[PDB]
């Protein structure tokens, strides 16, 4: 097996028959502790969930002091509160909605308000799209749109120059099935 | 990078009774244990603890012994009991501290990266020493100085949280330092 | 295999003794060493999740109280009303995912 | 069903990285754990087996555990880098042996040496003279290369138990050609 | 095999004594005093001619191997290659044995550190500065060998030959010497060393002389018969002043390198005075008048407030500058070394500091005792 060549080349195909055949299995077991690393991932994060709380849901009345709330649950009574350390004591307002602490009873995390679903309609249909290249031949009274209501949204430096204000809003008056929706939804 | 850490009083407290606990035996004069704690931020917490059998030779003050399957199981004890807590490092007394503390350090830096040791003081008690803690960090010496370890220092402070200051102000009953002070009181503070 | 052959053709002393051990024996020695530690910690990993299922199975207990949830928020948390007329808030939702789920 | 705490000391020096003995010496000296490891439990299922390691520093690795997984298991990885340091591996085995937890058990420790040891003759027979005022018997066997019988392991052995001791035998190698029949010949049941 | 040596049993004088000691080493597959065995040949100071004889017999010794340090062998293979004296097939002859250890021994660092030691003579800019950033990069975790960093140095010591490594040489030179610790060389390279040394403080920007290295004894022990034209330069930087004659003498003594930033000499010892006439009095009249300044640093008048800017732009000092008395107030903080015999006054104030905190505390004690309790 010095230097025959026949049999040096036997020396290893003895040799690369097992070399693979141990490296084979291997990534499998990495693959394997890959997978219940993953699942381990999910029972640390159970872990983590299992140890809160729960809230009480509540509405600030007003403000008494720079600590002192008056806040009030949603089928409850009222309260004196405070904060917890950094809750940006400004940003609380008559109206708001807030979280409370189960014990302590004291504001831990305030909410903003989404209520009463017929308002509730402005977020399951399309804004188009319609680009101006749908509409047909009432470009005319289309630019005359765009000035009081695009304009102002976009771009108040030419408003100021001059000096004029207005977001005021227009009105379209025609017989229907024209196009006062369209152009709505166009500029929209 | 840690700020400061946070004596929760118990922790101390559980070492003074430790002590005791071997005082009826005591030649050791050193008690070693091990500090659980939560990381919180830069600053640092600490809430529990408890001990660990440890022994220590005058003599070539190299040969010691943290006890590593007593540290598994009881942690895995107080790791069921509340997973809110994990270890942060472990503390010792007797402030002439030995030299050995390398040693002990660099092994238990295995089971936390930014490990953190307290030296409580239980017989000196009187000046202004509450406790000392340490930071490991290792550079060279300098900058063109040979090799060494080279223990730094954070400061400290004594915590409170609401449940154990209601069993201070229950133990204390007898001048307690009474609150906001008068005239007496500011200038023994000068004092 | 063209090369396979062809190199036992060239350096008939100079790799036939050594090239069929260098990348071959510090295989076999670096596959020794990584079958048994992913193998032990594969075992010791099966039972850390066993325990922490056995951690779970006792403080998910019955009796439930059932309730209906109102909305869902993210910043993952939701606004739940119970059957006892009260509403209650969590930040963190449980065992369940929250894609799962519908008012 | 005989009590006894059981303190393997391996060796895992620079001089354990060649091979007079055939397969490899850690090999050799890992089947000599393996059969003092089921010797010692088939003996008695009370009795406990303890790892610790010579070069470099002493770890305690494994407790004195009745278990023997886990020393099967720290027996793989042992990195075979260091440099031998003898006199501190008695002294870190024997105050192990005083952190018993059953404190009935008697105490023995078997240690394999495959690497020359440079020591002084006086401090292993103040080590020796220690353990006759402390009652250890300490079981050591030659491997590797071997300066084999030297005035350092023989009167150590001699003045580890005299005037009628033990006979903890100074157990000598072929380096090499050899398993460890020779190993269980006389120590596995006459120590 | 045992043959292969009994044939190429010549140049290892003391033939029977070495190479038969040899051939009972590895025949009983020993590694270690076969190493020191084989460190030994290649550490002899000879031609050593054969190292193509032996690599083919370390070729031989990594066959049946199984078990060798990589550390050592690498160290042993860089004498190998420096025998090759062929820089060509050197790279690629010590990249293949820098790939046979990829495991977990970081001598592969030490490769990196051997590939600039045959790469900062040839092919200088491109990669070199790479095999310099790719090992501190690796130097982690680990100050125990301390000759990843020894030889990281040695190839930082070939990077001192480009031109904006003045100051990071020095700093490196400090790490270097600091790192190992014995001397185990003679005088006629460490002396040049400390030469070297004295004069990348001396080039360097944010140095001034950073003393300590005049205690440091690697200059001192090993200039003090020759070159003291250094010492006393170092001397009149870390005592401040001008002393026109003898920092003139050093450009008489230091032709080359010298008179090039004559002017920067100038520049630092004009504002290194000013950190030493501020040191002298202990701030009961700090407002120094600009004429003492003009005086001690022999500089002209109106040169002194871009002067006395330059040292409060660098750092070293936070003062402020008043014209209608033309005199400089001065707010310190740029502290040094204050030379044992200055640690005596430094107890007396000390001392004094200390029984007025004691007495009229005494005073206070005793003064309202009773309404203290
Ligand atoms: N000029 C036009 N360009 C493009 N589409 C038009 C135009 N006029 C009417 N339509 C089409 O007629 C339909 C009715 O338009 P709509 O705006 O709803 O009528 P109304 O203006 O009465 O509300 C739309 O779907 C639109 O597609």
């Amino acid at each position: 097996m010095a230097d025959p060549r026949d049999k040096a080349l036997q020396d290893y195909r003895k040799k690369l028959l097992e070399h693979k055949e141990i490296d084979g299995r291997l990534k499998e077991l990495r693959e394997q502790l890959k997978e219940l690393t993953k699942q381990y991932e999910k029972s640390e994060n159970d872990l983590k969930a299992l140890q809160s709380v729960g809230q009480i849901v509540g509405e600030v009345l007003k403000q008494l002091t720079e600590e002192k709330f008056i806040v009030k649950a949603t089928n409850g009574p009222r309260y004196v509160v405070g904060c917890r350390r950094q809750l940006d004591k400004s940003k609380l307002k008559p109206g708001t909605r807030v979280a409370l602490d189960m014990t302590t009873l004291t504001i831990m995390r305030y909410l903003p308000r989404e209520v009463d679903p017929l308002v509730y309609n402005m977020s399951h249909e399309d804004p188009g799209n319609v680009s101006y290249s749908e509409i047909g031949g009432l470009s005319e009274q289309i630019r005359e749109l765009r000035e009081v209501i695009e304009l102002p949204l976009t771009n108040p430096e030419l408003f100021q120059r001059v000096g004029i204000i207005p977001p005021k809003g227009c009105l379209l008056y025609g017989p229907p099935g024209t196009g006062k929706t369209l152009l709505a939804r166009a500029v929209a | 990078a840690v700020q400061k850490v946070v004596v929760h009083p118990l922790v101390l407290l559980s070492v003074v009774d430790h002590f005791n606990r071997i005082g009826k035996v005591g030649n050791q004069k050193r008690v070693v244990g091990v500090l659980l704690g939560s990381w919180q931020k830069k600053v640092l917490d600490v809430s529990n603890s408890f001990a660990v059998p440890f022994d220590e030779d005058d003599k070539d003050d190299s040969v010691w012994f943290l006890d590593h399957d007593y540290l598994e199981n009881m942690y895995g004890m107080f790791k069921k009991v509340n997973a809110r807590e994990r270890i942060v490092g472990w503390y010792h007394t007797g402030p002439k501290l030995h030299k050995n503390d390398i040693a002990i350090n660099e092994l238990m830096k295995r089971y936390c990266p930014n490990s953190v040791l307290v030296i409580i003081d239980v017989k000196p008690k009187d000046l202004g020493l509450p406790t000392e803690a340490y930071i490991s960090v290792e550079e060279v010496h300098d900058d063109g100085t040979p090799t060494s370890k080279t223990f730094e220092h954070v400061t400290s402070e004594i915590g409170a949280e609401e449940a154990e200051e209601v069993g201070v102000e229950h133990l204390l009953r007898d001048i307690k330092d009474t609150t906001v002070g008068t005239l007496s009181q500011r200038i023994t503070n000068q004092v | 295999e063209q090369d396979g052959i062809g190199e036992e053709v060239l350096k008939m002393s100079t790799e036939e003794i050594i090239q069929r051990t260098r990348l071959l024996d510090s295989e076999i020695k670096i596959m020794k060493s990584e079958v048994l530690r992913v193998t032990h910690e594969l075992q010791a990993m099966k039972d850390k999740i066993k325990e922490n299922s056995e951690k779970i199975k006792v403080n998910k207990t019955l009796p439930y109280l059932v309730s209906n949830v109102i909305e869902l928020l993210d910043v993952k948390c939701a606004v739940i009303k119970t059957s006892t007329r009260q509403t209650y808030f969590l930040p963190v939702i449980g065992l369940v995912d929250a894609e799962k789920l519908k008012p | 069903m005989v009590l006894e705490s059981t303190m393997v000391c391996v060796d895992n020096s620079e001089y354990m990285r060649n091979g007079d003995f055939l397969p490899t010496r850690l090999q050799a000296q890992q089947d000599a754990v393996n059969i003092v490891c089921h010797s010692k439990t088939r003996s008695n299922p009370e009795n406990n087996v303890g790892l610790i390691t010579l070069a470099n520093d002493c770890e305690v690795l494994t407790t004195l555990t009745p278990d023997t997984g886990r020393i099967l298991s720290k027996l793989h990885t042992v990195q075979p880098k260091g440099k031998i340091t003898f006199c501190t591996g008695i002294r870190v085995a024997h105050l192990a042996l005083k952190h018993r937890q059953g404190k009935n058990h008697k105490m023995r420790i078997i240690a394999f040496v495959g690497s020359p040891v440079e020591d002084n003759e006086k401090d292993l027979v103040k080590l020796a003279k220690r353990l006759k005022k402390e009652k250890v018997n300490v079981d050591i066997i030659n491997f590797g290369e071997e300066e084999v019988n030297t005035e350092k392991l023989t009167a150590f052995v001699n003045t580890l138990n005299g005037k009628d001791g033990t006979g903890s035998h100074l157990v000598t190698v072929p380096p090499g050609p050899s398993l460890a029949d020779a190993l269980i010949s006389s120590p596995i049941l006459a120590g | 095999v045992p043959g292969f040596l009994q044939q190429s049993q010549n140049s290892g004088p003391g033939q029977p004594a070495v190479w038969h000691r040899l051939e009972e080493l590895y025949t009983k597959k020993l590694w270690h005093q076969l190493t020191l065995q084989v460190l030994d040949f290649v550490q002899d100071p000879c031609f050593a001619q054969g190292d193509g004889l032996i690599k083919l017999y370390e070729n031989f010794i990594s066959e049946f191997e199984h078990r060798v340090n990589p550390l050592s062998l690498v160290e042993i293979i860089l004498h190998v290659v420096r025998q090759m004296t062929d820089p060509n097939v050197a790279l690629t002859f010590l990249e293949k044995t820098r790939e046979k250890v990829k495991s977990s021994d970081e001598a592969v660092i030490l490769c990196k550190t051997a590939i600039g030691a045959l790469k900062l003579n040839i092919g200088d800019l491109q990669v070199t500065k790479e095999t310099i950033e790719d090992v501190e990069e690796m130097l982690n975790n680990l100050p125990g060998v301390t000759s990843v960093h020894s030889r990281f140095y040695d190839l930082s010591s070939k990077y001192y030959q480009t031109i904006g490594n003045h100051a990071s040489y020095y700093k490196d030179a400090l790490r270097f010497l600091g790192c190992v610790d014995i001397k185990d060389l003679p005088v006629s390279e460490q002396q040049e060393r400390a030469f070297t040394l004295g004069l990348a403080g001396l080039l360097g920007e944010g140095v001034f002389n950073f003393g300590e290295l005049l205690m440091h004894p690697v200059l001192e022990s090993l200039r003090n018969t020759d070159r003291q034209w250094l010492i006393d330069t170092l001397y009149a930087f870390n005592s401040g002043n001008v002393e026109r004659f003898q920092t003139l003498k050093t450009a008489w003594g230091q032709q080359p390198d010298l008179a090039a930033n004559e002017a920067q000499l100038l520049r630092k010892i004009q504002l290194l005075c000013l950190m030493e006439m501020t040191f002298t009095r202990p701030a009961n009249h700090r407002q120094l008048t600009f004429e003492e300044i003009a005086k001690s640093a022999k500089i002209t008048v109106n040169e002194v407030e871009l002067l006395v800017m330059k040292a409060l732009s660098v750092g070293l000092v936070k003062g402020s500058i008043d014209e209608v008395d033309k005199r400089v107030h001065m707010t310190w903080v740029q502290p040094r070394v204050l030379d044992l015999q200055q640690i005596k006054g430094m107890k007396d104030r000390l001392e004094f500091w200390c029984t007025d905190v004691k007495s009229m505390e005494m005073l206070v004690e005793h003064q309202a005792h009773d309404i203290l309790t």
